Order: structure tokens, then C-alpha cells, then sequence
């Protein structure tokens, strides 16, 4: 029974074997593969579904945006006005 | 004149006890005022604003292992777009939160579970019947925790840093009066949220029923 | 009762929909021997809409837990439930006269409103078999 | 001026037994 | 096992090897490969 292992992955495996060189039971529930077929390949597979039967593996990310702004900002009107003898800028 | 609470009491001296009473009205206003000799008004006028709000909410739901149960507590913000000739957009979305687990249940009491954990919540603009902004705070992913155990699925810290200094140069740089004309709006507005998740299996009890 | 939207829309399009928000539970039991069923319930509560009864973009209520669940019959489980903690804190204050000890409280402006509804479905799945099989 | 349920009474002092009744309805 | 190796990579070695001159696992979730085949 591998609740870590795919049972594809576990079917992958066996199919390979028989690369190598036949009954397959598949339980979805359970995520249990029953096979009867030679010893050798039953081992081997087994082996192979040790590795595959690994909990997914979670990571936390955490990216940090840092926005800093600094503003400047002057303006200088500079006004001299008399009307008197019509001076004005 | 000032700015956070802006004042300059030249202009309204082209316009005491009614004008500067309301003029001075504003959460916070200093007033100096002379009028007996001069109508000379010398006011500081400053705002501090603060709010806290911390919602915490925790959903539970029963659900079938490898199989999707949802809890969702809301409300369906809708947009009717009644476009006559054959669209009929009578959409709506319910802006609930909610929880849509598939749990996978492995033997030492842990779950690799695919949950959808969505808050959102119905838009000014919506109830506004403008463009609509709902809002929206989700995470959508599998993780492995087991059973016993709560992990942070995640979560945001949000640190706001504002400065806005208003200040005519000549005088804000005289040392006794640039306070007296540097106008200074500082705003710090941080608000965090985090998810946390804990799976109980009920086949702890669901083996036994 | 029924919320609809009726969107007349003249060229080919009648949307005269409707939907009810009432209470519901909508239940497929598998019945075990020990007196027990996993069941696919939909409980649903959902209720007409402000904006609805404004005839403005409604926004109608719904809390709904759609889930396949075992629990014998004798026995009672909460299927879902949700606990919504509300904390809020609003501070008004002059800073100059907040400052002060004796007047900041009377020039500081608070308002603090703690709003906090939970909401829990329970459910007991009693055999009529009990009778079924005697009926 | 207060906030959680305003008041200055200054702005009303430019516009006491009618005035502020209505102010303090609440 | 390969977390720096793309699978297709080593299968396309593989492949060449088969060029030069036979029962390949591949593992999805490790990037492992197992190869039963001739040692060279």
C-alpha cells in the first residue's frame, strides 16, 4: 500500500520490469498494488516503489517588495510689482 | 499657509468668532488669534488617526478523503450587464469564504490536500454600481501536513511607510518657525494576514463508522 | 423563496431567471451495515438579496457545504461550521490635545466594534430501514 | 471637534436650547 | 536521481547510446532515472 507513491508511478515501474524480461491488481482506495508475477520482478518493483512512496514536497516562499520614494520639489515665483510708473515683472 | 490642515488667515481676512469657529472646526486646530489691536490668526493645526482591525476566522469543514468538500460563507456579488441584443449577463459570484479541500490521507494521520482557501467580499463600486474592485485574498495549492499539525499555508505582511512634508523654504528653513511651516503628513497603515490549516481525520472515526 | 433576475433583453435574449434561496438539504445516503451511511449532502442556506429587493446588482446570501460524508445512523457530526472573529479599532485624535493626559481622552475619538457570528451545520442520519425493511 | 460621534462647537457657535438640542439628539 | 538534469536530457543520452549500438524507469517526482541495460 503506498499512500506516497503514485500507483502510476508504481505501474510505471512494473512495466519497466517487464522491459527487463505478469498479473497487476491496482487498488485505488488504499492506493494498494497487489501483483503477482515472478519473485524477482515483485522484488524489484517493490524496491522502486519504496523510492516513489515520498510525500510531495512543500516549500515556502516568501518574496519581499521594498518600494522607498523620496521627493523634492521647489518652485520660486519672484514678483515685483508697481503700477505707479508701470513697473511690473 | 498650511497644509496638513491648511490655513492662511490673509485670504479670510479678505472675508473671528464665526469664521475662525468654523474654519477651525477640523479634529485638531491650535489658534492663536489676536483681533483687539489686529486681526492677526496663528493656528497649528494637526490630525493623528489611528486604526486597528484584526478579523479572525476559522472555517471547518468534513470532507471525503481524496474528494472535495467546501464550506463557504457569503454573499454572490452579481454584475448585470442587460445587453439587448443576446447578452444577457446576469452574472454573480458569491464573495465567501471558503474552504474546497480534496484531502489525501497518508498512514501516519497526514494529508497532501489540493485546498482552495478564498475570502473575498463585495465591492464599494458594485454597491456603488460603478466598475466594481471586489476583493480578493486567495491561495490555491497542495501541501502535506499531517493530521495533528497546523501549518501556515500562507500569509502577507503589508508595511506602509508615507511622508509628505509641505513647507514655503524661506520660512521652513528659519528654525523657530520652519515646525511653524513645514506641514509634515507621516501615514503608516500595516495591515498582516495569515492562513493557518489543521486536517483532523474523521476516519478516525469514520474507520469505526 | 425564488430570487430571479429578470433581464429582458428585446433581440433574443429573455433571462427570466430565477433561483431559490431557501434552505435545503439534498441527500444520497449509502446505507452500511452498522447502521451507518456515507452520503453526498448538499446543504445549502441562502437567502434573497438586498440589492436584489433593490433591484440593483443583487448580491444574495449563500452558505453552502456540498460533501460526500460517513457517519452511522445513531450519530451525529458537525459537517462544516465557521467562527468569524471581528476586532476593529478606530482612533480619531488632535495630536496636540490627544497628548494631553486629562483632555487626550476627551480629544481622542475612539471606536472599537467587535462583530462576531459563527455558524455551525450538524447532521444524524436515522435508517428508515429500521421501518423500510419492516415496511 | 469630536469624532466617534462629532462635535466642535465652534462651527455652530458662527450659526443653545434649540440649536444643540437637535446637535445632542443622539 | 537528477534534480538538475532534465529527464528528456538523460533519455536523449540514452538514446544516442542506442545510436552507438535496453529497459529505462524514469521517476517523476525524484528526476531519477533507473536503467537497467548494458554496463558500458
Amino acid at each position: 500500500q503506498v499512500n506516497y507513491a503514485k500507483a502510476a508511478d508504481i505501474a510505471k515501474l512494473f512495466q519497466s520490469v517487464t522491459s527487463d524480461g505478469g498479473s497487476i491488481t491496482v487498488d485505488d482506495r488504499t492506493n494498494s498494488i497487489i501483483a503477482y508475477q515472478p519473485q524477482e520482478r515483485l522484488d524489484e518493483l517493490r524496491r522502486i516503489v519504496s523510492q516513489l512512496d515520498i510525500p510531495v514536497r512543500q516549500v515556502m516562499i516568501e518574496a519581499r517588495i521594498v518600494e522607498a520614494n523620496v521627493g523634492y520639489d521647489k518652485s520660486l515665483g519672484v514678483r515685483w510689482g508697481g503700477a505707479y510708473h508701470k513697473g511690473n515683472w | 499657509s498650511g497644509y496638513g490642515k491648511d490655513g492662511n488667515i490673509g485670504i479670510k481676512d479678505e472675508d473671528p468668532f464665526v469664521d475662525l469657529g468654523a474654519k477651525d472646526a477640523t479634529s485638531g486646530i491650535g489658534i492663536g488669534f489676536i483681533t483687539d489691536n489686529i486681526i492677526l490668526d496663528l493656528q497649528l493645526s494637526a490630525m493623528e488617526k489611528t486604526g486597528n482591525g484584526e478579523i479572525v476566522s476559522q472555517p471547518k469543514v468534513v470532507t471525503s478523503d481524496k474528494e472535495t468538500a467546501k464550506i463557504l460563507k457569503g454573499s454572490e456579488v452579481p454584475y448585470q450587464e442587460a445587453s439587448s441584443s443576446g447578452a444577457t449577463s446576469t452574472s454573480f459570484k458569491e464573495a465567501a469564504l471558503s474552504l474546497e479541500v480534496t484531502p489525501q490521507i497518508t498512514p501516519d494521520n497526514r494529508i497532501i490536500v489540493e485546498v482552495k482557501v478564498t475570502k473575498d467580499a463585495p465591492d464599494y463600486q458594485n454597491m456603488l454600481n460603478g466598475v466594481p474592485p471586489i476583493n480578493k485574498n486567495e491561495v490555491n495549492a497542495k501541501i502535506l501536513v499531517n493530521d495533528g499539525e497546523t501549518i501556515v499555508i500562507g500569509g502577507v505582511f503589508s508595511n506602509e511607510q508615507s511622508k509628505s512634508v509641505e513647507k514655503v523654504p524661506f520660512l521652513g528653513e528659519l528654525p523657530y518657525l520652519g515646525r511653524l511651516f513645514r506641514r509634515d503628513t507621516v501615514t503608516d497603515r500595516k495591515n498582516e494576514l495569515l492562513v493557518f490549516l489543521t486536517p483532523r481525520i474523521m476516519n478516525n472515526q469514520a474507520i469505526a463508522i
